[PDB]
Formats: structure tokens, C-alpha cells, sequence
């Protein structure tokens, strides 16, 4: 109770990335999206893939040869609170820019499991 | 506790100086314009007196002010030893600044008075006077210890006086 | 009431051993200061307060005066208003037509 | 009177979702553009669903899979001055990203009444 | 008894430095702050660093260079009264200056444990 | 008769703090704002947590490690005039800090009764 | 240990350029975006070249001149860290700006290295 | 014995500068911040540049024009203890201004050496 | 530190003014309303004078306030050499700022009292006075040095007093 999350972990391969102060993350699933014509007639699904997004800061144990040689890993995003989102198989996206320092990094897979 | 503390400062003077201060008293009041020809001086001796306390920052503290009064001889207008006086001085200060002393804690140097005037010139006394501020604590509310048997209990509901009274006497622990 | 207060007295503290109020008892020690039977007199009241019969709380709050037995031992004296609950009886309105 | 909206509660099968500052609502009806051509020619009809947009805080009661998992809901939008708006047969859209401690989150229905 | 701190001690590599007033020490842990709504739902944590802030006499025999150069050390804030708290592999943060003959020293670190 | 307030006690768990000065008090509640448009309105309204800002002696027996880790607790502020507020499950905001053998401590939480 | 990156210097042919703020780095590699029909489907793979992107204070040693005649240089990317990244047979991009006494430039290669 | 800095003494050029009161000395360095995310990481660096402020008597015999003209100097921060500062090639900051009688100098230099 | 202090102030008055000075001598207590019927003033002299100490930064610095009572004679209401005793003061002033003496550094002048009431002025003497405020720390805590064989470690478990006693004699350095 009064536990609201606030502050989440990425792991890797159990390595808990240092993540910045901006943290997100997308679940896999169905993106639900309007098909209306005369009337509102209901929804129409469609595809999604699993995407966490974290910013890390450089010149840690990582590295960044190391991220972008990234291509079967298996991520894990745990929230403080206990929210613990696993994706297997995941691969960066993105260009992994090294901009001030910061790694901005974006971790995508197929599928999204609540465990714990 | 004021006391501890005095008792605890007059502790640690007597064992930093020892025989280099042939006397240390606590002494009745501030120092006035008669305690030179009042007191048993046998100079050199330091003194030590509470000159009070202001508010502290809650309500079970208070800041306590005491006050290290040193006396020497000035014979012939000279000091009888100026480097020994001016040491006494500076090693009361140091250790007597900052550790604590039985519950009193963080004795900070506020002032160090010359206060030798004229009364103490013509007495042939010099008196260097420390000042000090500690943030001591007031005493605990005092414990309390009883046992009895918890055997009855009288409760009365309060009607009007001369309305026929209404009570139970309960009398625990009555077994039938 | 007597009755309900009867019950809980003699069901809750039998055996136990009263104190002063600034006692250092232990949690689970078998102490009743009057604090503690003021606080207990207090909780029972609110119990049979939920279901009426007592009204107002406050001054019964103000009111109760539970102190030990200066003279011999053993005895709480606990003095109570009884703040007892009235019943609707009579409705008296004035409807006083303003026009 | 002197209680114009500032707060909304909203509320999904009696579970009054936690939601953060800004809530929004658009009930549903018909969306009215404009045909002009040489005059004004009055306006055109277009249908429009129910849409109700919310924040929720990580880590409560609600979670994110049980989001991702609704599929036929009943959404009710009420505000503190008393205007409660009804949704049945919603559905969550768009991607329910977990942005910053924050679940971004929009519920949308075809058919809205103001019930009470 | 019920004795309150007075001086503070704060210590570099088990030597003391000099200290004037006000040494503060802020304790490593989570800043909770609010999560307002629709209501009041709870508290949201927030990493820190521990921080301790002291004023050094300039011209000193530490010197000033010895201090500009603290990428490690090992600090510890003691409380006259008994209890003390010392800080994993701190850093000197800020922008020191040796502003007539005082130094104002703000030694973060990562952790800080109740020692002793 | 016309008492006033004097001093304040705050207690958690049953047991007093010693708050030297200006003990503060916020209730829970909603905080009433203006709304001003083409004339003025009424009132809006925003939910609110109860605060409690009490000042504490440092290296006291209450301890800094036991004031840090106070994710729950029930503050009670009592005005000696009679009146007292008990805080449903309070826990510490803010940044603690023993600065001179001073800590502040903003003890914030979701409502306050007005209990006794 | 607690070195995590703040500045980076760009050296080209051993002259370390004057870099400004903020200095900019994307590894070459393979870029990885979706290809998603009705199931996730796995990524795609796409190229990419190396690039540094770095502001230069006008009126160094350095010249403008010399900036845009650059075609075949050997940059390097050095961390604060040390992580040092080189990129063989470099060319510059876009357009050398010169707006406000600064050189707004990018560096950009077809191989990254990290070496040392 | 443990002598401390008491009066500050301000070069410029092999020659003193009147410097009033509270005379500051930066050093140069590198100015190390928090790195805050999921937790505390380490310190990020920061290059700065050494800084002497101090305040001069108007109307003197050094003049005004040949402060604000005063593009490359050699000043020195000589604390009384022993220890001194040298700034190579510093220069003058911030606007210089002749107000009561009195004149602020800020120099600044790229570097400070501990000489002497 | 105070008296490695004075020593200082007054080596650098001799020799920053010699012979100009008749002479110079430390003063016990501050210039009172009878100094000047008590002292050897021989004029012109200077006298320095320790005016007491007030809290420094630390809790091992103060702030020394001294005092240098600067004295001359007025014969016919007309001072000997007024350029001297002008000249003498700002000397005194100029060469007693700023500058290190001993422990204490940072000497600023602070206050200049003309300091001539009528008890002087029939006295024919001027009495112009000077006070300074210096950062002097405080000695040190005093070293110790002893070397002493290590042989035996006597160690006693701290068991009821009527309990039988459990200790070890450890006696290191046995061998066998």
C-alpha cells in the first residue's frame, strides 16, 4: 500500500542496466485501434511488440560495443512496487546514440510475461 | 542536570591542569566588585560558575552559560607567570570547547572576558574570565512502580444527587 | 449497561493487577493503570454506540472520572455520566406561513 | 453552485481507477465539420465514439496486464459536481505505454449516456 | 539520558576536519513524495545520495588541492552524542573556493552506513 | 474559557517527538481555487494530504536510521487546548537532514481524523 | 567506479578538437526496426554508418576552412572514461554552420572501432 | 603549530592588488555532479575554469581602463599560511563597474598551478 | 598561543620603531581610570594589551582583540610632537595589519579611540588607542611516546561477581 511505482529496474542476463531518469515500457499485446463507418461499429485489432525504453549512463560496465552487438538477449523490467514484465528473446532497436554522455537504448521483443 | 555537569567540568580541569592550579571551587554567584576581597582566592585557581541559562531549542532543553574564572598574582605590576597564565588559559579553552561534560554536550566558547579592572589591580589578581554555552537537558519525568491485585471495581453512574443512586460494585475475580 | 459492563469487566480483566498510571509495564503483563481502564471504558462505550443507547460521546469523554482508591487498594473508582439515549416521543412544530 | 469541475473520478466495474492530473472526455454523438463551397452551405454529419482519457499510477490495485487484457468493460466518467457519464461495452485503445511511473491509458466506447 | 547532539565531527580517511557549524548530514535512501489524482493515493520513491556539507578553514594544513582532488575517500559524520554514520567511496561534488580563509566541502556519496 | 492554542505535540506510535517551535499542521482535504473567465464563477476544487512539519533534536534516542525508514506510521498532532488529529498511515517526505543536531520532518499522509 | 560519462574528446589526426556541450556518437552497426505482418514476426536488419556530431567554438587553431575541406580523416571518440571509439576513413556532413561563434559539425565514417 | 588562512594577498603581474575583503579562489577542476536513476550510480565530471574574485578601491593608482583592458595576466592568490595559487594567461570577467568608490574583479584563468 | 602571539607584536613594534619609543611593555588588564597615576608611562610609549578573545570559526581558532595604548605628553595643553605621535600611531597601524604574528594571522585593525578624558588630559598624556582582532588557534592536544614490551594480555569475562571467576593469562612471546 501507498507503494506507488515510481522508479524501475531494466535487467539483462541479470545485469540490472543503469537506467536513467526516464524509464518506459509497453506490453506485448493486441493495439486496439477504430474501424467506424456509418456507425461507431466496434474495433479492429492489430499487432504489438514488447518495447522498453531506457536511457543509460556511460562509461559503466556495459559499454557500448556491447549493446549494439545485442541480437538474443533476455530483458527484464521489475518496478519497485513488484510489477516484474519478463521479455525473451530480445533484441536494440533503434540507433543507440551517445549523446552527453547518456546511451539512449530501446530493448524490443515478441512477447511479455508478468512473472512475480 | 546541572550538577553532573558542573561536576563533571570540575573533573576535567582537575585533571588536565592537576598541580598547576593550586586550587578549583565552584563559586556562588557572578563575579562581583567585592568577591576579591570576599573569597578564598589562593591564586592560581580557577573558578567555576553558572551564570544561568537561556532557552534552549525544545522545551526539555536549555542553553546553560557557566563561566571559568581565572586568578593569578600580579606582583610589582607583573604578572607572577605570564606564560603560565596565558597557557592556563588556552588549555582550559581547548579542553573545555566542544566535549561533553556528563549530560551537557556541544560546550561552545562564547566569550573570554579580561575583567580586571581596577578592584582586582590593586588587589594584585589577575582575572581572565572564559564564558561557555551547552545545550543540557532537562531531567525525565520520574518512573513510577506498584503492584496490586486488581480484585474490585466500584463504578457509579451520576445521577442527581438525592436521585436514588445507581452503581455496581463488581468485585472481579469472584468465581461461583 | 450494568449488564454489558459487568460482562466485559469481569470477562477481561480477571487475575490481572492494577498500577499508576506512570507504571513501566510490559506489553503483555497483566497491568491495568486507569489510563488503560479509561481508554477500555472509552472503546466499550463507542461499542455500545454503533447501536444507540448512548447518544453523545464527548462529554461523556469529559465526564468520566476513573482513579484509583487513594484509601485501601483494589478499587477503581469510576465515576460516569450515563448519557443515556431519549426516544421520539412528542413532535412539536410551529409552522409559522410567511405568505 | 461555486462547484465547477476540477476533479473527475473515473471508474471501471466499480473499481474507480486511480488517475492522475488530467483527465479528458469527448461523449459520444456526431462530429460536426463543415461542406462550403461557393456559400456556407451549413455543415456535415460524421459519427464519433466515446473516448475517455486518464493517467494511472503504477503499482496499484489495477495493474498493467489486467489494462491489456480488457476487452468488453463498462467505464463510468464521474465528475465532482455530479455529471456521471456511462460507457458499456468499452475497450482499452491505442498502446497503454508505462511511461515514467505512469500507466498512459484511453478507454473507448461506442455509446455514452449521462445517467444521474 | 535523553542527551541531544551537539558538535559534529566530520572525518576524512579517519583524520577529523575542522568544522564551524551547521554540518549537515543528509542519509542515503528514497525522497517519497506526493501522488495526487482524482485523490490522494500514496508516496513515490526517488533514489539519493548520501551528502555530507562541513566548512573547512582555508590555508589549513589539508590544503586546498588535496581537497580539489577527492575522487575517493572515506567519510564519516559522527554525532558527540554517540551515534555515526559513514559514507561509501564519497567524492567531493560542488564548486569548491577559497573564500576568505573558508572552504565549504560537499562530500556525496552512493551509500551511507550506521557504523558503530 | 476562550483558551488558545499553546504548544503542539506530535507523537508516532504512541509516543511524543520533541518538536522545538511552529509545530505545522495541514489538513486533508480539497483546496479551493478561483476560476475567472469572462466574470468570476466559483470555486475549484483539488484533492489534498495531510502534512504534519515537526523539527527534531539530532542523535537523539528517536535515531536518524529509525526516522528514514518511516514508510508507515501513525502521527498524531495534538494542540493542548484539547483538540488533536491522528495521520491514517503517514509516512516521511522530503529530504531528512541532521544539520547541528537539527532534522526536519515532514510527515505527510493520505487523511487526517480529528479523533477525541 | 563512479566515473559514469559527462565529457567526451574528439580528436582528429591527433589534434583533439575543441568540442562544445554537447558531443554525439552512434557505433556503426546493423539497425534494427520491425518487420511485423499478423504476429511479430521478428526484426529487420539495415545498416548503418558511424557518426559523431560535435560543436566547434569559432576562431580556434582548428579554422573552418580546413572543416570543410575535409574528406579523408581518421577521427576518434575518447571517453572521460576511456572509452575510445575510432572511425577510419571519416568525412564531414551536412552543412558547416557557423551560427553564433559556433561550429555546428558532424563527423561520419562507414566503420567504428573501439579500441582501448 | 595548525596556522590558518587569514589575510588573502592578490597579484597581478608581480604586483599587488588592494583586495578589501573575503577575496575568493576557485581552483580549476572538474566540478563532479549526481548521476540519479533506478539508484545512484557515481559522479559525473565537469571541466571548469579557476576563478579570483576580489575587490579593489576605485580612483587607484592602477586605474580603470587598465583593469577592463586587461585581456592576458598572470594572477596570484597567495593565502598568508604559505600556500599560493598562480593563474596562467587570466583574464577579466564579468562588467567591471566603478560604483562608491569600489571595483569587483572577476578573473578568470584556464588553469591554477599550486606554486611555491 | 596568545603569549608566542604578544612576544611577536611586541618584537615587531621594537623593531619597527626603535628608538622613537622610549619604551614598550605589556599591559595587565585594559586602560582603566587609574592607569595613569599607576604605570611607568615614561612617554613617548606604547603599551599592548590583551583585550580578552571572542569566538573564532572553529572550535580550535578565536578572535584575539589586542590593544596598543599609545602615549605622549602635552605639556601646556600642547602635545610634544604632534607629526610624531601621529606618525607613530599610523605606523604602529600600518605595520601591525594584515601581517602574521606567531600562531595568529589576519591581523585587522578595528577600532581607534582618541581615549583622553580629563584624568589624562591634566595628567599631560595622550592615551590614542588602537584594538585588533586576530584568528589565533588554539594549542594543541599534547603528544605522548613510550615503548613498552608487549608480554601479557590479562583477559576477564565479566561473569556475576560470586560466580567462579573465567579469565585468561594469555602471556604472549612464550614459546615452548
Amino acid at each position: 500500500g501507498n507503494q506507488r511505482q515510481g522508479v524501475a529496474f531494466i535487467r539483462v542476463n541479470g545485469m540490472e542496466l543503469e537506467s536513467m531518469e526516464g524509464a518506459s515500457f509497453t506490453p506485448s499485446g493486441i493495439t486496439r485501434e477504430e474501424v467506424t463507418g456509418s456507425r461507431v461499429y466496434g474495433w479492429k485489432g492489430k499487432p504489438r511488440a514488447a518495447k522498453v525504453e531506457c536511457k543509460i549512463p556511460g562509461g559503466g560496465p556495459i559499454g557500448l560495443d556491447e549493446i549494439i552487438d545485442w541480437e538474443n538477449i533476455t530483458v527484464e523490467f521489475q518496478a519497485d512496487t513488484g510489477e516484474t514484465w519478463m521479455l525473451a528473446n530480445a533484441w536494440q532497436a533503434d540507433e543507440p546514440k551517445n549523446d552527453g554522455g547518456e546511451i539512449s537504448l530501446v530493448l524490443m521483443a515478441k512477447q511479455s510475461k508478468r512473472i512475480a | 542536570m546541572l550538577e553532573e555537569t558542573e561536576a563533571a567540568l570540575l573533573a576535567r580541569v582537575r585533571e588536565l591542569f592537576g598541580a598547576t592550579l593550586r586550587q578549583v571551587e565552584p563559586l556562588t554567584g557572578t563575579w562581583t566588585n567585592e568577591d576579591v576581597h570576599r573569597l578564598f582566592l589562593a591564586p592560581p585557581s580557577v573558578f567555576l560558575a553558572w551564570m544561568g541559562c537561556g532557552e534552549g531549542r525544545t522545551r526539555r532543553e536549555v542553553e546553560s552559560r557557566w563561566a571559568f574564572f581565572v586568578v593569578a598574582e600580579l606582583l610589582n605590576g607583573e604578572p607572577v607567570n605570564r606564560p603560565g597564565i596565558y597557557q592556563i588559559v588556552e588549555r582550559l579553552i581547548a579542553g573545555v570547547n566542544g566535549q561533553t561534560f556528563g549530560p551537557t554536550t556541544g560546550m561552545r566558547l562564547t566569550q573570554v572576558r579580561n575583567l580586571c579592572d581596577d578592584n582586582r589591580i590593586n588587589a594584585g589578581v589577575v582575572l581572565y574570565g572564559v564564558l561557555f554555552s551547552g545545550t543540557t537537558p532537562l531531567p525525565s519525568v520520574v518512573d513510577l512502580d506498584s503492584l496490586d491485585d486488581y480484585e474490585r471495581h466500584w463504578q457509579t453512574w451520576k445521577f442527581p444527587d438525592e436521585t436514588p443512586e445507581f452503581a455496581a460494585h463488581i468485585n472481579v475475580n469472584q468465581e461461583k | 449497561l450494568r449488564y454489558s459492563l459487568r460482562t466485559r469487566i469481569t470477562q477481561k480483566f480477571p487475575n490481572y493487577k492494577l498500577a499508576s498510571d506512570g507504571t513501566r509495564f510490559a506489553t503483555g503483563q497483566a497491568v491495568v493503570t486507569p489510563s488503560v481502564i479509561k481508554t477500555e471504558l472509552l472503546a466499550l462505550f463507542e461499542e455500545w454506540e454503533n447501536a444507540g443507547l448512548v447518544e453523545d460521546f464527548d462529554t461523556f469523554k469529559e465526564e468520566l472520572y476513573v482513579a484509583r482508591n487513594k484509601d485501601d487498594k483494589d478499587r477503581l473508582d469510576v465515576l460516569c455520566g450515563p448519557n443515556l439515549i431519549n426516544q421520539f416521543r412528542i413532535f412539536a412544530a410551529q409552522v409559522q406561513f410567511i405568505l
